[PDB]
């Protein structure tokens, strides 16, 4: 519901992707079990592709953190400062990167209504309509019914 | 020399199309207020409340204006001034001052 | 085109006083052209929650 | 003041709504695809 | 709208029909290779 | 002749300019925008653009937010083709019903490929014990158009 | 300091009270502004430059981070330096006088032209903004002025 | 008329369908005569051939182009 | 073996986190908070169906708006807009209008032209005499 929650404009930190494009996801911290029937995917994921990903994305520092835990998770940290953190209980390796997946391309901005599609700055180029701007001046300038 | 429409507002279009005939071109450069179709500026300086004796005194002669009403006329008379109704200027209460955003969001 | 914030803000809400003679004028085709300027339909900046709306002074 | 009996489109007495020149037009334009369609279908 | 002016003219009642519009790759790599074609 | 108030059609008579001087003075048109092109006296532009189905208002260094996944990872660059309209402070290029590539580049960069905030969707009937409650998120990608450029290839 | 935030530069920036006030932020951002031109070459600093620290101008005005006071006078001296006599200011469309809320728009004539014009609350402040925009038309910065080049030399 | 249209290939509305001249679909073309719009398959530029099938459009005026998009 | 539930806290609240900023008693009991809270995701689902007709609406009548103020109606100039091959929707239109004056004002000149190269077309009833905006142009 737009009326109950929040809302913000279609925005872009530092005005990303205008002179380079920069990636907003800063690190990837894994937390998962080596014992945990649950921390399957996590594991498995950190076999295969995580040097992979690492590859493809020297930007992002990942963590991987084996624990005594029951609920796997991801904390992603962006350089907006935003902190999401998303669980990767009992999900498969393919779920798993498209997460991770998912979680790079973010910008790291809040997941709310945006209120348009849209965002230009300085629209009004070759001027913004006013009143004025199709009415015909009259000569001197005199009102309907004003003598001179 | 021909134009639908009249070049007396703001912008002189005159429309064109392309050799192949798969492009509209228009050239339509602004159009300045001229001279003649201007006032000149009024200015309005006068300063009644200067005295001969006591310029000092004179000076608050200008300041020292104010006025106190009450509620209604007070409104009445917003609302005359504004061409507004009446019952815009009335307060409201702690339910809808609480619920009021305080950092609304901003374009451009 | 190049004004500030608030100018342009002023101008493109500003408020316009507009006159109507209504010697051998029906009422109807008066007033239809007179709501129309008072709602602010000509207006192509117009919305029914902003508060367009020109003044209409009839004779 | 002036009441229809019964409801409005039912009873003996219903409402005297008049055809338009809009369902007119929308009737004889059915009539003439109609028409086309049964011309097509002839040979 | 304007459907029977398309009608007459040949084009589809909807500039959504067959037209350039639709048709065409809407867009296309800076490199200037080819996108990946359109699902629709 | 007799003039009666329904003798003369109430509508001022339209004069149409000769089919030669016409192609002349469009000729002249077109040739004066083409100089203004080629010498590059405009400033900025603004672009009408057909993209996944909308039609988009854009300008050089702008944002637009695309309710569907596209297949390009973030940061590459992207060239519109379907270009409806071009215009600038003085000119302005119509096209029948599209630009010319040749004539008229833009390009956008990939940023955000996210997801949307929950949709709901709830149907309800009244007494009849229904109610069905769907949350919907869609993949958007946001595009940031650079720069609008223009050619003099135009005759 | 948004742009060392965002880059997070504060976060890697070494020093006591993590609040790290803004002389700290901005001198350990030139820092790293002087490390990348020592290391890599002076073109790609200044491209480094181009790309995060001139996209903060954008969609901003010039009298925003300016802040003159005389607008009209900065003008005519603009004027003096191009050869231009002196600017006539005329009013040139009005709506309302005796209304709250009075509109005004004022023009600026030099030699009977018009160069620039302006709107108002008061006519005062309608020939100040006219003076602004004959002045950002003069200087050449115009809301439809070229954007700026973002490439690859 | 319902089961006739669903016998048609007519399900979804504002779609045409390719049916032959034979009396047998006549029959059934003038039992719902009055739901549908009947026009003449023209072929200007003749059958598409087995080359011509994935570059093949059927043009509003009731015609069907084999070579539509040349590049 | 007596099983009780223990999460009716969390169940209760994902239900009362919507309706918070509800007035009376619909945004504390329970009871009303459920009704009121289904018939908004209802009404929510409708005006996101209504949203589209509604902005089509304020886009036409912005589109109106500029256009009698050029001297030309929306249906004359819609359909020679259209007759143009100029396929802008309405809402680019609307934009049009509200941030491009005079681009604006070159579409209804243009829409002009081809309501009077129309009308002088109807009138003339000559296959050869063609007007130079009148001229169809196919797919390429
Ligand atoms: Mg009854
Ligand atoms: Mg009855
Ligand atoms: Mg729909």
């Amino acid at each position: 519901t737009a009326r109950g929650t929040a809302s913000r404009f279609l925005t872009s930190v530092l005005h990303n992707g205008l002179g380079r494009y920069v990636q907003q996801l800063q690190r990837l911290s894994f937390s998962l079990s080596r014992d945990a029937p649950s921390s399957r995917g996590a594991r498995e994921f950190v076999e295969r592709e995580v040097t992979d990903f690492a590859r493809r994305n020297p930007g992002v520092v990942i963590y991987v953190n084996p624990r005594p835990c029951c609920v796997p998770r991801v904390v992603a940290e962006y350089l907006n400062g935003a902190v999401r953190e998303e669980s990767i209980h009992c999900k498969s390796v393919e779920e798993i990167a498209a997460l991770v997946q998912k979680l790079a391309d973010q910008s790291g901005l809040d997941v709310i209504r945006i209120r348009k599609p849209f965002h230009t700055d300085s629209p009004s180029i070759q001027g913004q309509w006013h009143p004025f701007t199709n009415k015909p001046t009259t000569l001197g300038g005199l009102r309907p019914r004003e003598v001179q | 020399t021909y134009s639908s429409l009249p070049d007396d507002y703001n912008c002189k279009v005159e429309l064109a199309l392309t050799s192949d005939g798969r492009t509209i071109v228009c050239y339509h450069p602004s159009v300045d207020i001229p001279y003649e179709h201007t006032k000149p500026i009024p200015r309005p300086d006068p300063v009644h409340n200067i005295e001969e004796t006591h310029d000092l005194v004179l000076k608050t002669r200008l300041e020292e204006k104010g006025e106190h009403l009450e509620q209604g006329p007070m409104i009445e008379q917003l609302s005359k001034m504004f061409f507004t109704t009446k019952h815009r200027w009335y307060p409201r209460g702690q339910y809808h001052r609480r619920r009021r955003k305080p950092n609304p969001p901003k374009d451009r | 085109s190049s004004f500030s914030k608030a100018p342009q803000q002023w101008a493109t809400f500003a408020r316009v006083w507009y006159l109507l003679d209504g010697k051998m004028q029906p009422p109807g085709k008066l007033a239809a052209m007179a709501s129309v300027k008072l709602q602010g339909l000509h207006k192509p900046v117009y919305h029914q929650l902003s508060d367009c709306g020109d003044h209409v002074v009839i004779m | 003041r002036n009441r229809i009996p019964g409801r409005q489109w039912i009873g003996k007495h219903r409402r005297p709504r008049p055809v338009s020149a809009q369902a007119k037009q929308n009737m004889i334009r059915r009539l003439e695809t109609e028409a086309e369609n049964q011309y097509w279908l002839s040979r | 709208a304007g459907s029977q002016w398309r009608l007459q003219q040949g084009f589809a009642a909807n500039p959504s029909g067959y037209g350039p519009l639709t048709e065409l790759p809407d867009w296309s790599y800076a490199d200037g290779r080819p996108a990946p074609p359109m699902k629709g | 002749v007799p003039k009666t108030s329904l003798g003369s059609p109430p509508w001022p008579d339209i004069v149409l300019p000769d089919p030669v001087e016409e192609t002349r003075h469009h000729a002249e048109v077109v040739g004066q925008v083409n100089e203004l092109i080629a010498a590059g006296r405009y400033g900025r532009l603004f672009a009408v653009v057909h993209f996944a189905g909308h039609q988009w208002k854009v300008t050089a260094e702008d944002l637009i937010l695309i309710e569907n996944e596209l297949d390009v990872a973030c940061g590459e660059r992207i060239r519109l083709e379907k270009v409806l309209l071009v215009g600038a402070d003085n000119f302005t290029l119509l096209g029948k019903p599209l630009l010319g590539k040749e004539l008229v580049r833009v390009e956008a960069t990939v940023i955000e490929k996210t997801e949307s905030w929950p949709k709901i969707n709830m149907k309800f009937q009244k007494r009849k014990n229904y109610q069905r409650k769907r949350i919907t998120v869609n993949p958007q990608t946001v595009l940031r158009i650079n720069s609008i450029e223009i050619a003099p290839c135009l005759c | 300091c948004h742009v060392a935030r965002n880059l997070a530069v504060e976060q890697l920036a070494l020093s006591a009270e993590f609040p790290v006030p803004p002389p700290v932020l901005r001198q350990t951002f030139f820092a790293v502004i002087g490390a990348l031109l020592q290391s890599s070459g002076p073109e790609r600093t200044a491209l480094f430059i181009r790309d995060f620290l001139i996209t903060q101008m954008t969609g901003k005005e010039l009298f925003e981070m300016w802040t003159i006071t005389n607008p009209m006078g900065l003008l005519v001296e603009e004027l003096k330096k191009r050869k231009i006599s002196a600017p006539e200011s005329r009013l040139t469309r009005q709506s309302g006088s005796t209304t709250a809320l009075p509109v005004y728009f004022v023009g600026l004539y030099c030699d009977r032209k018009l160069i620039a014009e302006g709107p108002g609350e008061t006519v005062l402040v309608a020939e100040e903004e006219a003076a602004r925009v004959a002045l950002r038309k003069l200087f050449g910065f115009t809301e439809n002025r070229r954007p700026w080049d973002y490439s690859k030399p | 008329e319902k089961d006739i249209i669903k016998m048609l290939g007519l399900e979804k509305a504002h779609t045409p369908q390719v049916h032959k001249n034979i009396p047998s679909v006549n029959a059934k073309l003038k039992v719902v005569k009055h739901l549908i719009r009947i026009k003449p398959l023209k072929l200007p530029q003749g059958l598409p051939t087995e080359e011509d099938m994935a570059n093949t459009c059927l043009k509003s005026n009731g015609e069907l182009v084999v070579r539509w998009l040349l590049n | 073996l007596r099983s009780r539930v223990t999460d009716r806290y969390w169940r209760v609240q994902e239900v009362l986190k919507h309706a918070r900023h509800f007035r009376g008693r619909k945004n504390r009991c329970y009871r009303l908070a459920v009704r009121a809270v289904t018939r908004a995701f209802v009404k929510c689902t409708r005006a996101r169906r209504l949203k589209k007709r509604s902005l089509r609406t304020l886009w036409i009548n912005r589109i109106t708006a500029a256009s009698q103020e050029h001297g030309l109606k929306y249906p004359a100039f819609i359909i020679n807009l259209i007759k143009c091959q100029v396929e802008l929707n309405r809402k680019v239109l609307a934009d049009l209008a509200i941030y491009e004056p005079k681009t604006f004002k070159s579409l209804a000149a243009l829409a002009k032209r081809r309501r009077e190269e129309g009308f002088a077309a109807a009138l003339g009833d000559g296959k050869e005499p063609d007007g130079i905006f009148s001229r169809v142009v196919q797919h390429r």
